[PDB]
RNA sequence: CCAUCUAUAAUUUUGAAUAAAAAUUUUGCCGUUGCUAUGGC
């Protein structure tokens, strides 16, 4: 019966490939050869195309979904070998330079709310001011 | 007692390997193992060869199995297979197939094999053709075994159907070459993974598969006469459509070749009885939009005289009257004149089918009908030079 | 209140193969 | 290379005509380096 | 639509028989109650 389950996956495959729209594996003489003549101008007009996109599409979702996960996984897993590897001092070439590009990332958004330097020389002005008058200082 | 016991046991496996933070996951463990260079390679081997064992220990009890219980091992198994990558998957498994000493394990070992490609892409290809060069050399030693044969195949079939293109040229040849030595094994089971292997091998290799073509094509046409006549093979209908997918995608791929031993094929499609009537129609059609008409009109007349007009088949006769009405609906003009002494000659022979016909009086009546529209629509896209002699 | 209740009710494939080959 | 054995003239000759045709293109272009 | 031809069904011959074969021509759902009739939605 695996026999029969094993013939049976491998042809519905190929039919799949090769004749999408047929279905898969599971009276009047007269009639009988007029329907597989109805049979035929349906067939033909039977839209293949959209059938075989519909199967693509499935398929790529279910790859696309699992390359995301290798991607997602694998970065959790590179992300803790640095940490071990920072920690012993282990730290490659590679590693060094992956910090390093972080200390620039994380010191370039802190630059945004240190402000500029034009604003901090008038404030620093306006800043002296109000300090001696309530700090005082002449006595 | 112990059954009890023994759910509880493989409830822990589950528990313990089911993937519920980079500590906890022993999935994830493995990787930062594999990614951290400076791990020891002697480390990695253990890795590999520890896995084996315990994916061997489990596919034993599934092996040698109590639902429930059966139910969980699956649980565990499936967290089991997703411990390490298809990287070291494959070179911890591979080599326990020859180890294995269990025909049952070996059988379940090549169907975990392909469930790991079966969502890969263009990264495995490396990976795919070390695993072809160890199937192709299990193949000779397995040949007792028909359901580990027959899955070997199987999975040689789903593999060089996906990116089978891009798998180096030797080892598509090799499986060509293993392929049509199988299709002569008595057993049905061999044949049917042997004729599915070709057809994508054939697809994959296109005109470069011609060099195999007497090896392919005689064959089959002789199987399929063989079919017709062991009518008790529980396997009739699944060998059957193999033959037919068979010539259905080399009718694609290669079609210019088979226009000398294009009557064989449709004496296949004809009376192949077991099969679908949709199968046989669609296969139909490729003929027709893929091989030349100027031959099938020709070929047509001999297949009617020979065995369609004698056969007294209703299935037959339809499929050879859905034939000639659409090749002459695309026939073009020039063709169409050419071919017409001929098509005339069959129509002769048509019209006199009422005399030898066994069939009643509705049916022939019927099948007369066709053969006159036809016929004006054949007269009809000529010139007079042509038609009058003939007329 | 009957009658509102009325109205409240009205609004693996490898798997496969390993339990059919444990069959034969 | 042009398989002969146990094919007929026709599908012979398929092969014959794919790979010259496919020559033809890089043969004609050589004849027109040449001269 | 009418006729005609088929299809379905019934009697009959070879036939233990199957078999072929001439031949002819009460509900949409749910129950109860009989072996038929009526209760709910």
């Amino acid at each position: 019966q695996t026999s029969k389950y094993q013939a049976t996956s491998v042809v519905n495959g190929l039919l799949s490939n090769l004749l999408p729209g047929v279905p898969k594996i599971r009276g009047s003489k007269a009639q009988l050869i007029d329907r597989n003549l109805k049979k035929r101008v349906q067939l033909q007009n039977r839209d293949v195309h959209k059938i075989k996109k519909k199967c693509k599409l499935v398929k790529k979702k279910k790859v696309k979904k699992h390359k995301l996960d290798k991607e997602q996984l694998e970065q959790l897993a590179k992300h803790q070998v640095l940490k071990k590897h920072q920690h012993e001092g282990t730290l490659t070439d590679h590693e060094r330079k992956y910090l390093n590009k972080l200390i620039k990332r994380n010191s370039q958004n802190l630059r945004s709310w240190d402000l500029e330097e034009e604003v901090r020389d008038e404030l620093e002005d306006i800043q002296q001011s109000i300090l001696k008058d309530t700090v005082s200082t002449a006595n | 007692e112990f059954l009890t016991f023994m759910n509880n046991t493989f409830e822990f496996i589950n528990k313990i390997t089911e993937e519920t933070d980079v500590r906890r996951n022993l999935r994830l463990k493995v990787y930062s193992v594999l990614l951290d260079e400076t791990s020891d390679k002697k480390l990695i081997r253990n890795i590999r060869e520890e896995f084996g064992t315990l994916l061997e220990g489990v596919l034993f009890f599934i092996n040698s199995v109590t639902t429930e219980i059966k139910e969980i091992l699956f649980k565990v198994l499936g967290n089991v297979l997703q411990i390490l990558p298809v990287d070291e998957f494959v070179n911890a498994v591979l080599p326990l197939l020859s180890t294995s000493t269990n025909e049952d394990i070996r059988y379940h070992l090549t169907l975990v094999i392909g469930s790991k490609f079966e969502l890969e892409g263009s990264e495995a290809i490396p990976i795919v053709n070390n695993v072809m060069k160890v199937l192709l050399d299990r193949m000779p030693l397995e040949s007792k075994s028909v359901v580990i044969s027959q899955v070997i195949l199987n999975t040689m079939t789903a593999l060089v159907s996906k990116y089978g293109k891009k798998l180096e040229g030797s080892i598509l040849t090799q499986a060509l070459t293993l392929a049509t030595e199988k299709v002569s094994s008595d057993m049905t089971e061999v044949k049917i993974s042997s004729l599915a292997l070709i057809t994508n091998c054939v697809q994959v290799l296109g005109v470069k598969s011609i060099a195999f073509y007497p090896k392919i094509v005689p064959p089959s046409i002789k199987l399929f006469d063989a079919s017709l006549a062991d009518s008790s093979n529980p396997l009739k209908e699944q060998l059957q459509v193999a033959i037919l997918l068979l010539f259905a995608g080399l009718i694609k791929r290669i079609p210019s070749f088979l226009m000398s031993n294009i009557l064989d094929v449709l004496h296949v499609i004809y009376f192949s009885r077991e099969v679908d009537s949709s199968i046989r129609l669609s296969v139909i059609s490729l003929i027709i939009e893929n091989i030349d008409l100027k031959e099938v009109l020709k070929v047509l007349f001999r297949i009617w005289s020979t065995e369609i007009a004698t056969s007294n088949d209703t299935v037959a006769v339809s499929l050879f009257l859905s034939t000639l009405e659409s090749t002459v609906e695309n026939i073009d003009k020039k063709s169409a004149t050419s071919q017409s002494p001929i098509f005339f000659k069959l129509l002769l022979s048509l019209f006199e089918f009422r005399s030898i016909s066994s069939f009643d009086n509705n049916t022939i009546s019927r099948i007369e009908a066709s053969v006159h529209e036809i016929s004006n629509s054949y007269v009809l896209k000529m010139n007079d030079k042509v038609f009058r002699p003939l007329f | 209140k009957k009658q509102v209740e009325q109205r409240l009710e009205f609004y693996l494939a490898i798997q496969e193969a390993m339990e059919l080959y444990n069959k034969d | 290379e042009i398989t002969v054995d146990g094919l007929d003239a026709n599908q012979v000759w398929w092969q014959v005509k794919l790979v010259l045709d496919s020559i033809d293109g890089d043969l004609i272009q050589g004849i027109q380096e040449l001269k």
